[PDB]
């Protein structure tokens, strides 16, 4: 139900006829997250609080304590900076072998009830 | 389908300096407090207010109003012990770093924003009981006083209250079972306020309403009541 | 401005309970709903006040305004093939070649406007030639063996190489092998700018290059070229065929020439593809719309781009007991009898109308155009889309040929789309009406006469209109003074010849002002 | 007029790309396009970087040299040769 | 003495949004930073 | 006396000198090219 | 992080060129503490409360009751008169058999969080 709008795209490109291509719909809200989660809380001094303090937690032990702080970190940021989206659980799972932490976020644009998960396709 | 899955984690209390300027998130960390015994029980309350006068011109029950929402609360139970090393001051020092959470902090007092530090109760995947909160009261009981005066066993109660984190800073697809009049009722609650929907969309003939179209329902700003 | 209001609330129509008829005492749950289900009046009244967008389209026709129709884009489509075996009609007209499709949007589909034919054209005579050395009836310079000297090992303007082309197909891509023994200092192929011609029936016409081993044949090369139109060689000898001239320009300072050019040893010509132009068009099939309501004035919309002007595009078939009745599109309805099966189709949008009905005077329902009976299914058999701005395809984008009917494999366009213009909207035309409806067009007074000349030719500096004085022949007509522009040299002086206007400049001015002139005035431009 | 237009082939002490966030610096079009915006804004940062030399009479462009003369009354009338003016203003 | 003032604070530069050009309806999480990253003014 | 000789209309559009976007008046990226702040 | 200023030095030397030399930085803090702790209260009549009152706890028994009151005396005085210094524990170790009471004060200038201990070098 929520209006999603339209805008540019993160990897921007000439398009079919020229200029720059503008993308909307469920694809768009998928692009806003990629920018939000990638940037550290910095590297944009005019807007410092924007970003995700994921990296300050790197190299912590692999416990549910690190996993616990992860859930609270993503939850606040996705709520603060991207309000056109309702967030449905975050999943932290060991990947290869007790080595890396995979953050799986399930979401849906408000009032649409279309479950979806961020993939971050490179 | 798990993270650490099969590990034990000690709950810890995180203390943050209060925000200074036009900010809402707590500032940098000033001291992280790891527990010596995870709390046995952890009570969370929540209250709402609904004023309700009992009278009227007919003295039937009156629909109450929603005056406001009270903040969340917790009551921890903090335990410390050094009974295996009597004469040590681990407990007395630890409690001292715990009583910083009831007095103003020097850095904020300089900036004319005298607020005591904020705390967060981080414990694993306990998402319900982890929010930006301030410490209300700290009633501490001391027992098993070791020789030469140092305390050994101390029970510390906590009262936490959640600080709000506010200020996070209309399209409908017509389905075959839908209609213009029903759509006004779904989002506005007034059956005969359908005129507003056609006004913004610009549809002149309410008869057809082609299936699959996109309609923009403006907010109540056109009807301030 | 001062607009009347025509709105009464839906609830207000119910106030006419009027329980002044004795035996009727009821509330909402009943069967008096005919008093409420007649709320359609509220839906009716809301339609009264609205002035639909379609009216502003009818108004422009009333005051002589023509809506801007949309156009499309034309590109240069080139085919590619690797089996040059024979000749036949391998390209039916309207062969569709489309851009690649990805996650975004349905790819823009093109359509050739001509029929293309390919044949492995062979060659004729290789003849020695240098600047001033004509053919002089020579054909067998490289007939059997040895070699034919390239510009006498000295390239200068006027030089050429004498070859032949058996077929000389106007719209084919030809590849020529250039085997030359290496002699002298090696050079970059791009270093000499050798111009290639074809000797068209209208004269010499140039050609482009799409290979490296061309001209600068330090190695046996294979020059490919797309043939620019139909042509034949200057037949003097024993090979009446096409022509390719490797003419050599002057040696530029940055693109210099070299003496002792290599001598050609062997050569053979093969075709590889064909080049033709296509318009942004596409033919869709079997687009059903819905069921007819059997009422006059039915309107239907197609969920696609504006239809392309041409033969009657939107073919409407309606269900009937006999079968699929055929509807033929017509221009503005005018005098259409009830028996006639006629429809109206908008060119710039999918809105499609039907027979409207009117009532007057004696009553009746005099109806122009027939009406499909209730429940009949209407489907658009076949119509052509394609007009619009979204045909300005980027250079080299189109890669897939539709249906893969012929032997062809690769299709690409070497040049970007010309660029179509999207049709004007009704909202846009509302802004044009105040301006374009009062653009003088009369030339009554002195200001208009001097103004109209400026619009007819903005290239002028000073124009004034002075009438013929009294005692002057010409029926009190007017004189116009025209001053063409001229830079008066760095030397501070201006020649008189720079002040006289060109005859064409006087022609264009005179032609326009002739039509908008008043009944009894003549004009004669000229310098003062 | 003076024709103080943009200058081709001039860098900047404040690249637009160098202030962009991380991860953003991975794109191909973004890095190339936003670098184009540097071309129009490049020479403004030059005059701000070098403003002291824009006032020394011995090096400043000819236009200001006449203007600099009016600051200290150099009696610049009648001279139509640049190098003659160069000494007069400094020594005035 | 009587000196001109040459300050125009940073925030009122992003005030140039001008959403009067069709098909651009974006907020904080939008690839529009080239507007913000031009804060160097 | 003049440090600059530009104005709002003075837009260079030298992105083609590096890139290949080839619309003089696009829907959007021309707006981004519009920089009154200079 | 906190400004430390500059001033004279307790044992004042003429210097490299003459006059009296001036000491600043982390070194200067020691001299302020050295003056504060050395003198008893009442030495300067104009400012009576200045000067830590260690000597009130001379000839007391060697008990952590005495070391308990010793801790308080330093804490108030070291804070009242020297506000640039953040104090980090005071250690009372007898040493050299139970006849003397050493005092070891660990401190750090605010924000700099460089731990340091006053040594009192003769």
């Amino acid at each position: 139900e929520q209006f999603v709008g339209s805008g540019w795209s993160f990897p921007l490109r000439i398009g079919p006829t020229g200029g720059i291509a503008l993308v909307s719909g469920e694809q768009e809200v998928e692009e806003a997250m990629r920018l939000i989660l990638a940037t550290a809380p910095g590297e944009r001094p005019m807007r410092p609080e924007f970003g995700c303090a994921i990296h300050d937690l790197v190299f912590a032990p692999v416990n549910e304590q690190t996993a616990g702080r992860i859930q609270h970190e993503v939850y606040v940021t996705l709520d603060r900076w991207e309000p056109r989206i309702e967030v449905h659980d975050v999943d932290v799972t060991t990947g290869e072998e007790q080595n890396v932490l995979f953050i799986d976020v399930r979401y849906s644009i408000r009032g649409t009830n279309n479950p979806r998960s961020l993939v971050f396709p490179f | 389908s798990k993270g650490a899955g099969k590990s034990l984690v000690r709950a810890n209390l995180a203390i943050h300096e209060p925000p200074t300027g036009k900010s809402t998130s707590p500032g940098g960390l000033i001291k992280r407090f790891p527990f010596e015994f995870n709390p046995a029980q952890l009570s969370i309350s929540q209250r709402s207010q609904w004023k309700a006068t009992p009278t009227a011109a007919v003295r039937k029950a009156a629909k109450p109003q929603f005056m406001g929402a009270e903040p969340r609360e917790m009551t921890l139970e903090i335990f410390l012990d050094s009974s295996m090393k009597p004469g040590g001051n681990t407990v007395m020092k630890k409690v001292e770093s715990l009583l910083i959470c009831c007095e103003v902090t020097a850095k904020s007092l300089a900036a004319k924003q005298p607020s005591p530090p904020w705390v967060i109760f981080e414990w694993g995947s306990f998402s319900t009981a982890r929010f930006n909160a301030y410490v209300a009261s700290i009633e501490t009981q001391y027992t098993l006083f070791g020789t030469a005066g140092v305390p050994i066993r101390a029970t510390c109660q906590m009262g936490l209250v959640e600080i709000p984190g506010p200020t996070p800073n209309r399209v409908h697809r017509v389905v075959a079972g839908d209609s213009l009049q029903s759509l006004a009722w779904s989002e506005y609650g007034s059956a005969n306020a359908w005129r507003v929907i056609a006004e913004a969309n610009g549809i002149d003939d309410p008869s057809h309403l082609p299936t699959g179209t996109e309609l923009i329902l403006p907010a109540t700003e056109e009807v301030p009541h | 401005r001062r607009f009347q209001q025509f709105v009464d609330d839906a609830k207000r129509y119910i106030q006419q309970r009027a329980p002044e008829w004795t035996d009727h005492n009821v509330s909402d749950p009943g069967v008096t709903l005919v008093e409420t289900v007649a709320h359609m009046a509220d839906q009716i009244v809301y339609r009264l006040n609205r002035v639909p967008d379609k009216n502003h389209l009818a108004f422009l026709d009333l005051v002589g305004i023509t809506l801007f129709p949309p156009s499309a884009a034309r590109t240069d489509v080139t085919f590619w093939l690797s089996a040059p075996q024979e000749d036949a009609i391998l390209v039916p007209v309207g062969t569709e070649v489309a851009t690649l499709r990805t996650e975004r949007d349905e790819a823009v589909v093109f359509a050739t406007e001509q029929d293309l034919r390919i044949v492995p054209c062979t060659m004729g005579r290789l003849v020695t030639q240098v600047s001033g050395e004509a053919v002089s009836d020579r054909t067998t310079d490289l007939a059997e063996s040895k070699d034919v000297l390239c510009f006498a090992e000295a390239p200068n303007p006027g030089d050429c190489m004498l070859i032949g082309l058996s077929a000389a197909v106007p719209d084919c891509a030809l590849a020529l092998e250039l085997d030359s023994r290496v002699d002298g200092v090696g050079v970059d192929p791009r270093q000499p700018p050798l111009v290639w011609e074809a000797w068209t029936e209208d004269g010499w016409q140039s050609c482009e290059v799409d290979r490296d081993g061309t001209g600068g044949l330090n190695r046996p090369g294979d020059v490919v070229l797309h043939i620019p139109g139909g042509h034949v060689l200057s037949r003097n000898g024993g090979h009446e065929a096409g022509w390719i001239r490797c003419r050599v320009t002057e040696p530029l300072s940055g693109q210099p020439f070299y003496t002792t050019s290599p001598t050609i040893r062997s050569a053979e010509a093969y075709t590889i593809g064909g080049t033709t132009g296509s318009i942004h068009a596409e033919t869709v099939l079997d687009e059903p719309l819905g069921e007819s309501t059997g009422l006059p004035g039915q309107r239907l919309r197609l969920e696609h781009a504006p239809v392309v002007a041409g033969e009657p595009s939107v073919l409407l078939q309606t269900a009937a007991d006999d079968g699929w009745q055929d509807w033929q599109v017509v221009p503005h309805f005018s005098g259409s009898h009830p028996d006639d099966h006629h429809i109206t189709v908008d060119a710039t949008t999918g809105e499609i109308a039907f027979g409207p009905a009117v009532r007057e005077a004696d009553g009746t329902l005099r109806q122009y155009g027939a009406v499909p009976p209730k429940g009949a299914v209407i489907r658009a058999r076949r119509y052509r889309t394609g007009g619009g701005r979204a045909g300005n395809v980027a250079r080299g984008a189109v890669q897939v040929l539709r249906t893969s009917i012929p032997y062809v494999s690769e299709v690409v366009n070497r040049e970007a789309a010309l660029g179509g213009v999207d049709g004007e909207t009704i909202e846009e035309a509302k802004l044009r009406a105040p301006i374009t409806l009062r653009a003088q067009e009369r030339a009554v007074t002195l200001r208009d006469y001097e103004e109209l000349a400026r619009r007819a030719a903005p290239e002028t500096a000073r124009i004034t209109c002075l009438e013929g004085a009294e005692n002057e022949y010409g029926a009190h007509a007017v004189r116009v003074l025209v001053v063409p522009q001229a830079v008066p040299d760095p030397g501070g002086r201006l020649r008189f010849e720079q002040l006289v206007p060109g005859d064409a400049l006087l022609n264009r001015i005179t032609r326009h002002l002739d039509e908008r002139r008043l009944i009894g005035t003549r004009l004669a431009v000229g310098p003062p | 007029a003076s024709q103080r237009g943009s200058v081709d082939g001039l860098g900047s002490s404040l690249p637009i790309a160098s202030m962009l966030p991380a991860v953003f610096a991975d794109d191909d079009l973004a890095l190339r396009f936003v670098a184009g915006l540097d071309d129009v804004l490049a020479p403004i940062l030059n005059v701000l970087d070098c403003l002291d030399t824009y006032f020394d009479p011995a090096l400043t462009p000819a236009d200001f040299a006449q203007w600099l003369g009016t600051w200290v009354g150099a009696e610049t009338d009648g001279t139509e040769a640049e190098p003659m003016l160069r000494a007069a203003v400094a020594a005035a």
